[PDB]
């Protein structure tokens, strides 16, 4: 049931993955999604991790482009502890409301992944599969930005500026 | 069946008839039945010779005539003197090696003035042999890794067991002697 | 097969029936729903536990004897020699453990979790549970040692003695209130 | 004359066993895998002892004062640990195999013939013999491989 293909040339999809939910490419070698109830949760978590990563990879670059230092110099430009406290104090209601699906004690039964904020009515299967696709990039990207900073120590955009003027001798 | 390793697996060729069968042959070196009897001869031989060796490596170092690796040159014995011994030992060796590997006398030549041949004594010969064979292996390796006499090695370990052991010793550049 | 549960009124997963030692209905993240993984997980749980038990005695006991602290050992000892020599020694042993024996095809089919290295015939489905539980305790401990190593930067016996001497001025609260 | 246990079923067979080491079939199976692996390793070595000494890198016995031998030894053993286990196991799972651990998969050209199987071990046997020789010349003289050719 995989029209859009699989993660490895000739690979067999796992038994729990049957091409039914968006952006399934039949990839679960450690079988973390064998339980269906768990896989239901996993789906929401992946989409959320995706949506958080996309705001983050933008926030690590778009400040840098407008000459504000890189993402590891943001500690100089803000009070790190304080903003962290207001972020945790504002996340507390809103994350609770996301998880509870509403404001009432006995749950809401709204879709807590795809709530309904869409005035442009773009909610299609393609867009669901493009949320996760652009998401998996941004997660991979953020995983890069950290590992690039640990192995090097220059800015993200400086590592790109290296690689075009140093194809051989980048790594 | 008492075996060398827990689990209860013996090779097929090692059945449990011969003295010292503990199901130990994971490299299948005695699978062929004709090679087995030769090997049964040479195990006892190696064993007896090592037994003599190990007693001869400790006694002159106790007596204070130097350690076994520095006991040849301390009393002469050059390569010509090992050649004369080797020529002298050859007569008994060819006398031994004229008989077959199937004759029980090839291991057990019958020189028993005290009449102490039982089965208990044959297994005890093979067990003390294999213990002395590993002990000689131990002497050689210790000689190179630690670079001191074996009695020194034993004395340091008894007095300071964490201080001097294989773990300490092997964390320095060990081929030193 | 009555068994206790890890949290008061919960219901256990349906694939955890109590069929195996030290089952307390604990798999919220569903990492053992498939049976073959639950087989490997079981071997891994006992083996990580056994190693944590060795580790935590190894970490505590030389500090008790004044031979040094476990996370400062690498300025007196060369790590790379130690790790080379260790992997040389360990490799055929680990090989044989995973293999199931000495043969290329397994052959001498041994249990790779519970081989028979037991001269006292003490093995029951109870001692198995005791081995697991002691192991889980040690794993939690070795987690503690590592985090305490970073936060307080003193050894674990020192950390204990500090808590005993000054229980209010040496605890997680005071140590995390400060920059650390 | 060929021996009794050593029949002509398997590649690179010449009927050589004066020591009867491979009498048992399962032993011979292990022997075969171990000969092929030893052959395959000895070729990368015989070449790896010439090719980075031709280009101005210094001889095979000079490697000690060009690398950190302890640390490289650690790195090599830390990548051998997974991969040799995977070779031995026939995959990644806890229970063994059914992915043939001598001749696994890597043949997109369909070159697996009995000739090529025999030629793996044929070229290997003198790469082994070569490497056995290469060291012996250095111990009896003091010279490099291409310097031993003079
Ligand atoms: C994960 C999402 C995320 C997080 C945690 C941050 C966090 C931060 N942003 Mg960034 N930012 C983001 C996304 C994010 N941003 C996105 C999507 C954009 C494009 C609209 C930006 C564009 C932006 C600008 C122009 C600036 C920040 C700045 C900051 C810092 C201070 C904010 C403040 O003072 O109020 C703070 C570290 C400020 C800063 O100090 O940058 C170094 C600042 O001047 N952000
Ligand atoms: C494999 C057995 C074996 C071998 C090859 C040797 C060989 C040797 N012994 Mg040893 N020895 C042995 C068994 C052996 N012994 C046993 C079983 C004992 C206890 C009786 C001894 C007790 C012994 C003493 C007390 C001495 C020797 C000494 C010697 C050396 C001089 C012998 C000589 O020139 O006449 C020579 C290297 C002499 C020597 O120079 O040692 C440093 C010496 O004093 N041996
Ligand atoms: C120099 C004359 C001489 C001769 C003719 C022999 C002859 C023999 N030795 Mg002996 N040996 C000798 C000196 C000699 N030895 C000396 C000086 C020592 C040190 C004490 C030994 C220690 C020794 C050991 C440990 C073994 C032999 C064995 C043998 C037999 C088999 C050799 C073989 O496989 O050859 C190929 C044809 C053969 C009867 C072997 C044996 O008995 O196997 C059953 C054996 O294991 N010898
Ligand atoms: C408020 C939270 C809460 C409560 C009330 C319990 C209560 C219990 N736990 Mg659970 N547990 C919890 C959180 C909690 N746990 C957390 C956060 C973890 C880490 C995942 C665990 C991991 C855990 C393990 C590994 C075990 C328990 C067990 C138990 C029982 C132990 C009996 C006891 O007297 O403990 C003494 C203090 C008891 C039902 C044990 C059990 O199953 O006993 C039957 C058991 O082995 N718990
Ligand atoms: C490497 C350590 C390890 C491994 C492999 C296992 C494996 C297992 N546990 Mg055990 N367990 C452990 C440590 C481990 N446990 C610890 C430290 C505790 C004490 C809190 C327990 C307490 C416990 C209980 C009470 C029960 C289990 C059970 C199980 C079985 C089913 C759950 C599962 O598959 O999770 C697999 C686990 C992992 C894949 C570990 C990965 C964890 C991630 C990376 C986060 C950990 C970091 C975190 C900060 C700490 C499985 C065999 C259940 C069982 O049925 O046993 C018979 C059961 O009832 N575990
Ligand atoms: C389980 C894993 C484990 C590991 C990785 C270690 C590792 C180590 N131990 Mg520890 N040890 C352990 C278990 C372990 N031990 C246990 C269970 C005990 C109690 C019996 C000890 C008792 C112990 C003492 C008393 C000492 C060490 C010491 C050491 C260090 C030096 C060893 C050496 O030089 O060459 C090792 C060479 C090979 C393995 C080959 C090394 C980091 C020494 C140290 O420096 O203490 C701080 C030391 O004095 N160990
Ligand atoms: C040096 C060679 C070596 C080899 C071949 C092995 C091989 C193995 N180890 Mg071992 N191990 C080793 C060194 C080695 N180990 C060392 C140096 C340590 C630290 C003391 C460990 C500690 C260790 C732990 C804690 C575990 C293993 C496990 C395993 C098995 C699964 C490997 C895997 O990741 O599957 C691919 C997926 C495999 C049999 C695992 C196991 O037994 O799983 C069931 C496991 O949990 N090993
Ligand atoms: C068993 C196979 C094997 C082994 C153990 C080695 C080992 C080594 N090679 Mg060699 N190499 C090999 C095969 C091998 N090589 C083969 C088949 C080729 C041809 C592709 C090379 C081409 C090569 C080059 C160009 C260089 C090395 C170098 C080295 C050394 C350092 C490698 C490093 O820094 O990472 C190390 C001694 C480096 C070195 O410093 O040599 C002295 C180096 O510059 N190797
Ligand atoms: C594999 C094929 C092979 C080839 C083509 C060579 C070729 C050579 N060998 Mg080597 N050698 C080899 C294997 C090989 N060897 C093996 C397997 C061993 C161990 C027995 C040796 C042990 C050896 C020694 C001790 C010497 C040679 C020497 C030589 C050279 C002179 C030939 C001679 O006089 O004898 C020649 C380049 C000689 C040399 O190095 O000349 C400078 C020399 O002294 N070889
Ligand atoms: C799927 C799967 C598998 C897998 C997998 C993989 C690869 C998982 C990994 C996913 C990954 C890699 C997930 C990253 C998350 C990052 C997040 C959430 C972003 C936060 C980051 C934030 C909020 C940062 C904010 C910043 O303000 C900060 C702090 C500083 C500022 O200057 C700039 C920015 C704005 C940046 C297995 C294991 C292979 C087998 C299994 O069977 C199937």
């Amino acid at each position: 049931g995989h029209k859009d293909g699989v993660w490895f040339p000739g690979a067999t999809p796992p038994a729990h993955l049957t091409g039914e939910y968006p952006a399934d490419r039949g990839f679960d070698p450690l079988s973390l999604a064998a339980d269906p109830t768990v896989y239901a949760r996993m789906r929401v978590s992946e989409v959320f991790h995706a949506r958080l990563s996309m705001l983050a990879i933008v926030g690590a670059i778009v400040p840098e482009v407008l000459g504000k230092g890189a993402w590891f110099e943001a500690g100089n430009s803000v009070d790190g502890i304080k903003l962290g406290f207001i972020a945790m104090a504002i996340a507390a209601p809103t994350e609770y409301w996301r998880g509870n699906g509403g404001f009432n004690w006995d749950k809401g039964a709204a879709d807590r992944s795809y709530p309904g904020f869409d005035p442009l009515k773009l909610t299609t299967d393609y867009t669901k599969a493009a949320e996760i696709k652009n998401g998996r990039l941004a997660m991979a990207g953020l995983l890069g930005l950290t590992f690039q900073y640990l192995a090097t120590g220059e800015s993200p955009l400086a590592n790109l500026a290296a690689h075009l003027a140093n194809p051989v001798g980048a790594n | 069946r008492p075996l060398w390793f827990p689990g209860g697996y013996a090779p097929s060729w090692l059945t449990g008839q011969h003295f010292g069968d503990r199901g130990f042959d994971p490299a299948g070196l005695a699978a062929d039945p004709k090679v087995f009897e030769r090997m049964r001869v040479s195990e006892v031989y190696h064993g007896r010779l090592a037994m003599l060796a190990i007693v001869g490596a400790v006694v002159p170092d106790i007596q204070g005539k130097g350690a076994w690796y520095e006991a040849a040159q301390s009393a002469g014995i050059g390569v010509n003197e090992v050649a004369v011994f080797t020529a002298a030992y050859g007569i008994a060796e060819v006398a031994r090696g004229l008989k077959a590997n199937s004759d029980p006398t090839s291991r057990y030549p019958g020189f028993d003035p005290l009449n102490l041949t039982t089965d208990y004594t044959k297994e005890a010969e093979i067990k003390n042999g294999r213990l002395a064979l590993t002990a000689m292996l131990g002497l050689e390796v210790q000689r190179h890794v630690t670079g001191v006499s074996p009695l020194v090695n034993l004395v340091e370990h008894v007095k300071h067991p964490l201080g001097h052991n294989i773990a300490e010793s092997v964390m320095h550049q060990w081929p030193v002697a | 097969k009555y068994r206790g549960l890890w949290f008061p009124n919960i219901t256990p997963p349906a694939y955890l029936t109590g069929e195996f030692p030290a089952d307390r209905g604990f798999d919220p993240a569903g990492l053992a729903a498939d049976p073959k993984v639950y087989e490997r997980m079981r071997i891994a749980e006992v083996f990580n536990g056994r190693l944590a038990m060795l580790a935590i005695v190894g970490c505590v006991y030389p500090e008790l004897l004044g031979n040094g602290v476990w996370f400062e050992v690498w300025n007196k000892v060369d790590f790379y020699r130690f790790a080379l020599i260790s992997l040389q020694v360990v490799a055929p042993l680990e090989y044989w453990r995973g293999n199931g024996g000495f043969g290329w095809d397994g052959e001498e089919k041994y249990d790779r979790s519970y081989p028979g290295f037991d001269p006292c015939n003490l093995t029951t489905e109870y001692t198995k549970a005791a081995e697991i539980k002691n192991g889980r305790l040690a794993m939690i401990g070795m987690f503690g040692l590592e985090v305490q190593s970073h936060v307080t930067a003193q050894g674990p016996v020192a950390n204990l003695i500090e808590h005993l001497r000054h229980p209010l001025a040496a605890n997680i609260g005071a140590n995390l209130a400060h920059p650390w």
